[PDB]
């Protein structure tokens, strides 16, 4: 739902990769796999944690806090 | 929730078949959806 | 049929199979709470006092 | 020998170029 | 694209497609 | 389960040095017997795995929609220009010992499913317990603590 | 030196790539599994929440604070907890952080590792901070916020190998190769019309003389020159990595020399 | 010619074959009459039935 | 439980994990897989039903069935391809790995074999290592098709002492089967050396499986260009026979077989040609296969797969049939809406000329779906009424 | 629920010693040591280093089950050579071997001037 | 489709042409000015049509627009397809991969597959864990099953981007060997990484709901929600 | 300990079967007209192509003293002196079969593992070979 810390083959740190992940597609206009290439991500073990994350925390951030303060 | 909201179910003391897959089922029903139980064939999914 | 021929039995249990290729034949692997439920009660003689007291 | 990737998002921006 | 009356391909089908799911949805029989 | 009718519980667990890996260091997540492959004629499970690992490599999502013109000599000829084996193989080691295996292994991502059936959702004992008030017999049901 | 022969090829701040040469195979793959298995790390091992009003679940994000890489340079000086004789942790066994997130913004406020304050006495040492790779200065991506929502909790970050937990484990990925021509037959080549062309050459094949493929099966030569490229995760150096393996190793094997001569004295 | 039969004779011979080395060149210490006498007493010893009555 | 030996009685090793755990060669008599299967365990509670489960019920004491006076426990699936691999020719085993083989047999009398191969290398053949877990004093003699007291092929078996002297181990030696290694060390040895002699073989086969590796892929599927180019020609061969015999039986010059119609004659004539085909594409695929093609592997072994997995995921699916004959005309003289009316051809009538590798066409899809659906009816309704005539 | 904890892969517990040494009935002059809380990567090592000694016979090793982190070594040695000897020795020539290894790597990363 | 005569190129064509595709498209990313162009546009324009099976038995289908339509060197890896000879239809499908349902589309290469395992799969997918709503926070149900990380499908069908199953995925992609490796893996049995499933491959929440009541059988006869003492209960 | 055979060979053939580490060669004696043999060959040890002159030689022991299996192979010590020594190939097996072709030829059956060899020939030169174990060394 949220981006994992790492990757589950090889544990690579690939959570502090997501948020520049989405800036290299919408404001570089780059594709996905020179995206992931450029991010440092060579094994499709780690490429596959990125560019199947389902970013499932946006939904989930759309419904108001229940406890506000 | 998507496959149980498009499913049918034929209640079955006849001498037909209705259990296996018809001709005429095609693109009507899925031809590979149904219980491997006692509902094979009669449960279909749209 | 439900009650005599058959019925349900105490000192029995179930659990999901797996392959152990370092197994024998004849010898089953039993989880260790499955083990610490099920009982044998075995009646104390000289040559297992030591034994069911340090059980005990 | 056909291109077996869903590519969506560039026929999208295609589309969009021709508008 | 150029020709309006060119004919369809099968990959033009799924815009097709598209639009039935746009209008129906998964569940239109039961609200229908 | 896999996406193909690929059923079956995890018989071990090993860490990721006991795991064979690749030559670039890769382990799999998961090992899957051949056997399960020839009997039940599931071709597509190893297409899947062909064309998810082009798609893993090019990061293009893989098309596996069914009366397509996509072939795996299509997915072959793409993974062989990414620099892999066009067939999936891949020269694995042995974990233990570092040593090559003789058998090459066939290697990628596929998409696989955790189904509801836990064991300790189905892990069940009773040495004794509560009775039936009926029959005097041992009651129902894992979660009576039943016989 | 006499021994085992080390040339780097290629060196970068989270990649070693070299090339072992003059040792067996059995202490390349045990200095492979040592550096994948053993070496000591710091990381987060208890999370106290004291407030969650993320959409995240409390063990969720105890399971990501896990996971986050922390500095463990100084891991040595550092204690075990359970070889200390504190209560539950102190300075001497742990290392303990803080992070407090509140959605203050309208938008949605991203909780970083870089958010996670040392409130503990780290007595000098060179643990517990948070590793930064990327060029925006923030860390690994902990958690969302949206506007009311709050995250208090306190770790407790203690040191372990990955044997225990693979979020102790600071090698990443190891490439690990040897004999790239298959000039020792270790592996019997599956192909469909030649094994050759079907199977694309390692770039290590530069690095040793192709085959003259009229020569015999050298069946006397063994496996040597290894190419290995050990990846940090960040916690400590790359070369680190490496270094730590064979101590640990060489640890490992003088603790069974202990152990022997312990008990050849009774 | 081949049918479910108790003793696999075929095995017992090679097994004597092979805990006497059978050499297949010397010739044999067996006497023809004591070979017929032999297979007919092994004959009656082949009980199924105890009993000592024409029926059984 | 359909049999007794669905029900046998094991001796307990606890284990620091949550699921039962089993040799693989007994899950052949409890019919048990491990796709979730769940089993039963029950504890005796006095000396004397301890005593009887272990001295009536026992797993060794059941090897051998009854039912059909032949072994009903035996090597499977990784042990059965690897012990078909471990005990070919070329498998040459170096010291280091032989001296670990040798260690892995428990009751191994810790004697290192002089080896097959002294000069210039010491090589052990796996033959030469199985046969340390083989105890002595067993014989065995098999002779397959061509199987002289020379085996070129390397086929049958030869078993003197104990020592493996030819053939490749396979189904025929250590499955569960009447003649094999099984039953011969059952019937001289006992039950108890029998299952000595299961948990030798399956420790020494899976230590080699693990350090030699087996694998397999799409690649194993994948019959080369002239092969598909004659499977090809096959079927369009016998399609060309098929339309002939349609042409013959339009023009009324087909003659009815005898306790037959003229339409009946017909379909059997048909569905007798593309049976052919699908088998003469098959044999055409598997003769094709190397001996380094897996699935080739495992069917050689006998652990998995046969003759007809390799014909329809490489050459082949063929005529799918529903009730025994082909696709009926559901629709008004034809089997789909896709087709003409009174179209009998091979495509219209459902034979699948696709493999499993090539995919199939959406007819084909259809028609299979029909074939699966039919044996999927067929199971549960013989399981139900076996269940039956068993009670 | 039934799970072990894991620091027993690698800690020895309460009246467990780390080897455990006993004589072998099936050959003179051969032992069987048992590694507790060791797997594969020590004992592929020290099979390996035994097997370069030449007055050893017989070394090798294997690990029961997986489930348990313990593994046998036997070592049969020639006569008038103890296997505990052969044990030290290719102990210590790991030990060397992997001290002139990590020299090595220091000396070569202290080369490299692009980290 | 509607397949009518077409004078104007001699042969049968689909009614259906680029234009109709260009507009559908231009209203489909619209809804990511113009004149709305839905799927009513297309029946209004008897462009498409509504076929019952006993309106299936009178008519011809061709299962491809570009294949079977037009009159008429091949690949070999592409699978055998006949053009049926024949120029006489009156509808086209508009895909054949719609013939399936909606667990069934899930399959990837279900063509590639025998079909009793392509049955298998449509059980149990239903088994499989994911994110069932988004809202699941906020739902008391009995019993739900929520992956930590779903991952979309790397080999994903087209029909499945209409099932959403993109946006609510119900699975992870592993990285699989197929291999004998250890012997653990016998018989259906997997052997899964286990430093993998520390970093939360697989793992997943679980959420179980207790529902109580306090019900009044009568006047005195009433329940409290209350902590008791072991003193006076 | 000392020969029990010993000749010299010409390889008629070389069929590589199905192997790829194992030849099985035919070859007929040079000095006898009707002893010849057929002999599988870990080729990649020990290349073997037609028309080679092999010495072939089988022997009961390797040790150049004479003979006083059961007692467990060691790995060769430095300074170790055999049989081997003088030749190319050395490989270890069991006699499992003693024929006789005819009213004069006999064929002697060997396994070295799985690697067989038919030995045949008139029996005032293979009457040494007896049911036990034999190493054969060969030659180029
Ligand atoms: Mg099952
Ligand atoms: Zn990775
Ligand atoms: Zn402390």
């Amino acid at each position: 739902m949220i981006v994992p810390v790492r990757c589950f083959s090889c544990g690579k740190v690939v959570g502090d990769k997501w948020e520049s992940y989405l800036n290299l597609l919408q404001e570089d206009e780059l594709d996905e796999g020179t995206a992931l290439s450029r991010l440092g991500l060579k094994r499709y073990c780690c490429r596959r944690m990125i560019l199947t994350h389902v970013d499932l925390i946006e939904k989930f951030l759309r419904y108001n806090p229940l406890e506000k303060r | 929730t998507l496959s149980h909201l498009r499913r049918t179910n034929t209640p079955i003391g006849k001498l037909a078949k209705p259990r296996q897959l018809h001709n005429t089922h095609w693109g009507l029903v899925c031809p590979a959806e149904t219980p491997e139980g006692q509902a094979c064939g009669l449960v279909k999914n749209l | 049929r439900g009650n005599l021929m058959g019925k349900r039995v105490d000192f029995s249990a179930r659990t999901v199979i797996s392959g152990d290729p370092n197994l024998e034949l004849d010898q089953v692997g039993v989880p260790k709470s499955i083990a610490k439920t099920l009982t044998y009660p075995e009646v104390v003689t000289p040559y297992n006092i030591d034994r069911l007291t340090q059980l005990v | 020998n056909a291109s077996p990737f869903i590519k969506r998002d560039r026929m999208r921006r295609n589309f969009l170029r021709m508008r | 694209f150029e020709d309006e009356s060119a004919p369809i391909t099968a990959e033009d089908s799924w815009a097709v497609i598209s639009a039935f799911f746009r209008e129906k949805g998964l569940v239109s029989q039961q609200l229908d | 389960a896999s996406r193909h009718g690929q059923k079956g519980t995890i018989g071990i667990t090993y860490r990721r040095e006991d795991m064979p890996f690749t030559a670039e260091g890769i382990v799999p997540d998961l090992i899957i017997n051949p056997h399960a492959i020839p009997s039940r004629m599931t071709v597509a499970h190893l297409i899947e795995c062909l064309l998810s690992k082009v798609a893993a490599l090019s990061g293009n999502e893989g098309d596996a929609s069914p009366f397509t013109d996509i072939t795996v000599e299509g997915i072959s000829k793409l993974l062989r220009e990414h620099g892999y084996q066009s067939r999936g193989f891949e020269v694995m080691y042995n974990g233990h010992t570092g040593k090559k295996l003789m058998a090459q292994i066939f290697f990628g991502p596929t998409y696989y499913q955790r189904l509801r059936h836990m064991v300790d959702d189905k892990i069940h004992a009773r040495a004794r317990g509560p009775m039936q008030v009926l029959t005097r017999q041992p009651v129902e049901g894992r979660s009576r603590d039943g016989g | 030196s006499e021994g085992p022969q080390v040339k780097i090829r290629e060196a970068s701040k989270d990649n070693v790539d070299f090339i072992l040469s003059n040792v067996d195979l059995a202490m390349a793959n045990s200095l492979r599994r040592v550096m994948i298995a053993e070496i000591p790390t710091l990381a987060i091992d208890s999370v106290e929440v004291e407030t969650n009003t993320t959409v995240l679940a409390d063990e969720f994000i105890a399971h990501r604070l896990g996971l986050i890489p922390l500095q463990s340079m100084d891991i040595e000086q550092l204690e075990y907890s359970r070889d200390c004789f504190c209560e539950d942790h102190c300075d001497k066994c742990s290392v303990v952080l803080t992070l407090q997130a509140f959605g203050e913004s309208e938008s949605t406020t991203n909780v970083y590792s870089k958010d996670l304050v040392i409130v503990s006495n780290l007595m000098g040492r060179n643990i517990g901070h948070p590793i930064i790779q990327d060029k925006e200065g923030n860390g690994v991506l902990i958690c969302k916020l949206r506007k009311g929502q709050e995250l208090k909790l306190t770790c407790v970050a203690k040191k372990g190998i990955a044997k225990e937990h693979a979020k102790w484990g600071p090698a990443a990925a190891i490439e690990f190769e040897y004999d790239p021509w298959n000039k020792l037959k270790h592996t019997d080549y599956w192909y469909e019309q030649d094994s050759a062309k079907e199977w694309p050459q390692s770039k290590n094949c530069e690095y040793e003389d192709p085959p003259n493929e009229g020569d015999p099966f050298d069946y006397k030569a063994q496996a040597d020159t290894f190419y290995m490229n050990v990846e940090s995760v960040g916690s400590i150096p790359v070369d680190q990595v490496v270094v730590r393996g064979i101590d640990t190793l060489q640890k490992k094997v003088a603790s069974i020399l202990l152990a022997l001569t312990q008990m050849d004295q009774d | 010619a081949n049918w479910p039969l108790p003793v696999n004779i075929r095995r017992i011979i090679q097994n004597a074959q092979q805990t006497f080395h059978i050499d297949h060149t010397k010739p044999s210490d067996l006497t023809i009459k004591d070979i017929v006498l032999g297979v007919k007493d092994l004959q009656e010893n082949l009980l199924v039935l105890r009993g000592k009555n024409e029926i059984i | 439980s359909l049999h007794k030996m669905s029900m046998m009685a094991h001796r307990v090793k606890v284990i620091p994990y949550s699921t039962f755990r089993l040799n693989l060669s007994v899950t052949s008599p409890y019919n048990a897989d491990f796709d979730g299967d769940e089993m039963n365990l029950h504890v005796p509670q006095s000396e004397e039903t301890r005593a009887e489960l272990s001295q009536l019920c026992a797993v060794p004491l059941q090897i051998v069935s009854p039912q059909s006076n032949k072994p009903c426990m035996g090597i499977v699936q990784d042990t059965l391809c690897g012990i078909r691999k471990l005990t070919l020719r070329d498998t040459f085993i170096e010291l280091d790995q032989v001296l670990n083989m040798l260690y892995w047999v428990p009751d191994w009398d810790g004697v290192i074999p002089t080896p097959a191969i002294i000069k210039p290398k010491p090589l052990w053949s796996g033959k030469q290592i199985l046969s340390v877990a083989i105890p002595n004093g067993i014989h065995l003699q098999r002779f397959d098709e061509g199987t002289t007291l020379l085996s070129p092929k390397d086929n049958g078996m030869l078993i003197i002492d104990g020592q493996i002297i030819f053939g490749v181990v396979e189904k025929k030696t250590v499955g569960s089967s009447n003649g094999g290694l099984i039953h011969v060390v059952t019937r001289e040895k006992g039950p108890q050396v029998c299952a000595k002699l299961f948990g030798n073989i399956q420790k020494v086969v899976n230590f080699w499986l693990l350090h030699n590796g087996f694998s397999t892929g799409i690649g194993d599927t994948i019959a080369d260009g002239p092969t598909m180019r004659e499977i090809t020609e096959t079927i369009a061969e016998a399609k060309k026979k098929v339309l002939d015999v349609t042409k013959e039986a339009q023009a009324n010059l087909l003659t009815a077989k005898h306790g037959m119609t003229l339409r009946e004659s017909f379909e059997d004539n048909v569905v007798r040609f593309l049976n052919e085909a699908r088998d003469k594409a098959g044999r055409l695929a598997e003769v094709n296969l190397k001996d380094l093609n897996n699935v080739k592997q495992m069917v050689m072994a006998g652990s998995k797969g046969s003759f007809i997995n390799i014909a329809q995921m490489s050459a082949c699916v063929g005529q799918q049939s529903v009730e025994g004959k082909r696709i009926a005309f559901g629709f008004v003289d034809r089997t789909l809406p896709h087709f003409s009316k009174d179209d009998y051809s091979p495509e219209s009538k459902g034979f699948v000329e696709n493999s499993y590798l090539r995919g199939l066409t959406p007819q084909e899809f259809f028609f299979h779906a029909m074939g699966g659906r039919e044996g999927l009816i067929d199971t549960a309704v013989k399981t139900a009424e076996t269940g039956y005539i068993q009670r | 629920m039934n799970a072990p904890d894991r620091f027993e892969l690698f800690l020895l517990g309460e009246g467990e010693s780390k080897l455990k040494i006993d004589p072998d009935t099936k050959a003179p002059n051969a032992v069987v040591i048992t590694f507790e809380k060791e797997d594969h990567t020590l004992g592929n090592l020290i099979r390996a280093e035994l097997l370069n000694d030449r007055k050893v016979l017989f070394a090798a090793y294997k690990v029961e089950h997986p489930f348990f982190a313990r593994f046998k070594l036997r070592i049969q040695t020639t006569e008038g050579y103890d296997p505990k000897d052969a044990l030290k020795n290719a102990c210590n020539s790991i030990i060397n071997k992997l001290g002139a290894l990590k020299t090595n790597f220091e000396t070569e990363w202290n080369l490299q001037t692009l980290a | 489709f509607i397949v009518e005569d077409d004078e104007s190129l001699g042969h049968k064509e689909l009614k259906v042409r680029k234009g109709h595709i260009a507009k559908l498209m231009a209203t489909e990313y619209q809804d990511i000015d113009v004149e709305e162009y839905t799927w009513s546009s297309l029946l209004n324009e008897g462009l498409v049509e509504y076929i019952d099976a006993e309106e299936e038995e009178s008519i011809l289908i061709a299962m491809q627009p570009e294949d079977l339509e037009p009159a008429e060197d091949v690949d070999p890896a592409k699978r055998i397809r006949v053009s049926h000879h024949a120029t006489t239809f009156t509808h086209c499908e508009i895909h054949p991969s719609m013939i399936l349902g909606v667990a069934a589309s899930i399959i990837p290469f279900p063509d590639h597959n025998q079909s009793p395992r392509n049955t298998y799969q449509s059980a149990m997918g239903k088994q499989a864990m994911g994110v069932f709503l988004t809202n699941y926070n906020v739902r008391m149900d009995t019993m739900a099953n929520i992956l930590y990380y779903p991952q979309k499908p790397l080999g994903t069908t087209r029909a499945m981007e209409y099932l959403k199953f993109r946006e609510l995925p119900a699975g992870q992609n592993a990285i699989v060997a197929i291999a004998c490796y250890s012997g653990y893996n016998q018989e259906d049995s997997m052997i899964m990484n286990q430093s993998s499933i520390d970093r939360g491959l697989f793992r997943s929440l679980f959420f179980r709901s207790y529902m109580d009541q306090e019900k009044k059988y009568g006047m005195s006869i009433t329940e409290t929600f209350e902590k008791p003492q072991r003193t006076n209960t | 300990s000392n020969t029990l055979f010993d000749d010299i060979f010409q390889v008629s053939e070389v069929d590589p079967g199905r192997y790829n580490k194992v030849c099985r060669i035919e070859a007929a004696s040079t000095t006898q007209d009707q002893c010849k043999l057929t002999l599988d060959i870990n080729v990649e040890l020990f290349p073997v192509a037609a028309q080679d002159s092999l010495t072939v030689t089988i022997a009961s022991s390797l040790n150049l003293e004479d003979t006083p299996a059961t007692r467990s192979w060691r790995p060769p010590q430095a300074g170790d002196r055999s049989l081997a020594d003088d030749y190319d190939y050395v490989m270890y097996g069991t006699a499992y079969k003693f024929e006789e072709v005819s009213k004069d030829l006999i064929a002697v059956y060997y396994s070295f593992g799985g690697l067989l060899m038919r030995l045949e020939g008139n029996y005032r030169n293979l009457n040494n070979l007896k049911q036990e174990n034999a190493y054969l060394l060969i030659r180029r």
